[PDB]
């Protein structure tokens, strides 16, 4: 308990091990350590740290944060194994600076703050207004086919589609760094929604079974198909896929032949209950020598974050599907729906990423609310209400106060 | 540091920190008006520059 081995960083990047003294207090150790890096870097060939002006010599973490200079290295959370950095900090002592006139001075002020507006954002305003714009035309347009399913909803959005779709290829082929990529992304993604209708608009009769396959398929075709060639923004066109994929079997089998939802909703959640089994296989395989595991890392996660959400997004629409207040037994889908909770709940922390464990963990959450809100708003009475009223407001409270207790 | 005449710094110690005159010298306004021919704005503004 006499020392501690570890890890000291220096100039421009040497990591020196060193057997540090345990319980004298650090200030005593940064100077003479200090020559100690310095003669090795010269014997290794390199060149010795200096000061600059006026500053100090520190010893920190690794995330840069200094050690009090008067404790012991026993004293702070400092174990064998660890590593430290010596670093300078530079002296910020300078005189103050006074404007009296109140006019002028919240002027001067104000400006250094904050950001002002400028033309670069400006575009990205624009563009977004634009993508907004169209997701609004559409939906009108494919509005008025379910009361006239006619050629003009199709003839319609078939001319816009092609239009916007232009515009962004001039885009991607002009752009030169990432604030015109993200222009032109934001563009190329609301592409997708118009041609989506304007092919489901195109069978005739009343809508429905025969006419969902063709916007589900050119659906996962454009968004697979996108992302094929731009490489670009995996998270949004990778949930696509998924939804869209997964939809149109469902949309076939229905279309083809069917003796119930019960039957689809129920496959449906099997397909999804081994493909989150699956999930970090799928996004292995789907993904100046240093840089190769620095993109492949990302990409990884990328897949997966898309993928865990996108199934997420089917559970919660089949689940609220299955279960009834009024259809035969009615605790049996409900008691199902528990079971399937507890298993997210439970496999949700087996994740390390913070936005894959937390979706994963809100994704249970919304399940259990969405089902209570069901069996409220149908079948109601008074009690029934202030039943799940109680629920509904306990249930994440008793979470949030196991985690703060 | 020297104390050979021309290195006005020896001898001298930093104790601390607080104010100082700066080297700026302020000549005063030419025809200034009475106090009662002052107008309210630029009276206040002149005095408390």
């Amino acid at each position: 308990p006499q020392a501690v081995v570890v890890g000291v960083m220096a100039g421009e990047g040497v990591q020196i091990g060193v057997l540090l003294d345990a319980n004298a207090p650090v200030s005593v150790m940064t100077d003479p350590l200090l020559k100690v890096v310095n003669s090795r870097l010269r014997e290794l060939g390199e060149a010795p740290l200096e000061a600059t002006g006026r500053g100090r010599w520190a010893l920190c973490l690794v995330d840069g944060a200094p050690l009090r200079a008067t404790q012991s290295l026993t004293e702070q959370d400092v174990y064998d194994g660890d590593r430290l950095w010596i670093r300078f900090i530079a002296d910020t002592e300078r005189r103050s600076q006074v404007i009296e006139h109140i006019s002028t001075a919240v002027a001067s002020d104000l400006s250094k703050r904050f950001a002002r507006i400028d033309p670069i954002v400006a575009v990205q305003v624009g563009a977004s207004m634009v993508a907004t714009g169209v997701v609004l035309a559409t939906g009108v347009l494919g509005w008025w086919r379910w009361h006239h399913n006619t050629w003009l909803t199709t003839i319609y959005t078939a001319v816009i589609g092609v239009l916007v779709l232009a515009v962004a290829m001039l885009l991607l082929m002009r752009a030169k760094t990432d604030a015109d990529r993200r222009v032109a992304d934001i563009m190329l993604m609301s592409a997708i929604m118009p041609v989506t209708v304007a092919a489901a608009a195109a069978p005739p009769g009343p809508v429905g079974s025969p006419q969902a396959v063709l916007g589900f398929g050119v659906l996962t075709v454009a968004a697979a198909l996108a992302l094929r060639f731009t490489g670009r923004r995996l998270g949004i066109y990778t949930t696509i896929v998924i939804i869209g994929a997964l939809t149109m079997l469902a949309a076939l089998a229905r279309m083809v032949a069917a003796t119930s939802a019960v039957t689809l909703l129920s496959s449906l959640l099997l397909i999804c209950v081994v493909a989150y089994h699956a999930a970090p296989a799928l996004s292995r395989r789907l993904a100046s020598s240093v840089r190769d595991v620095l993109l492949q890392a990302e990409r990884a996660r990328s897949f997966l974050s898309g993928l865990l959400t996108g199934l997420g997004v089917m559970v919660v629409v089949c689940m609220t599907s299955l279960c009834d207040p009024h259809t035969g037994q009615r605790w049996l889908p409900l008691i199902l729906a528990g079971f399937t909770s507890g298993f997210l709940l439970l496999r949700g922390r087996s994740y390390v990423d913070r936005w894959q464990s937390i979706t994963l963990a809100g994704t249970a959450v919304i399940i259990a609310a969405a089902v209570c809100v069901r069996y409220a708003l149908e079948l109601s009475s008074p009690l029934a209400v202030s039943i799940v009223a109680a629920i509904l407001v306990l249930l994440p409270a008793a979470g949030m106060a196991a985690a703060a207790h | 540091r020297k104390p050979d005449g021309k290195d006005l710094n020896f001898g001298v110690v930093r104790v601390g920190v607080g104010m100082t005159r700066p080297e700026v010298t302020w000549g005063e306004p030419q025809n200034m008006p009475t106090d009662i021919e002052l107008e309210p704005v630029t009276g206040k503004a002149l005095q408390e520059f």
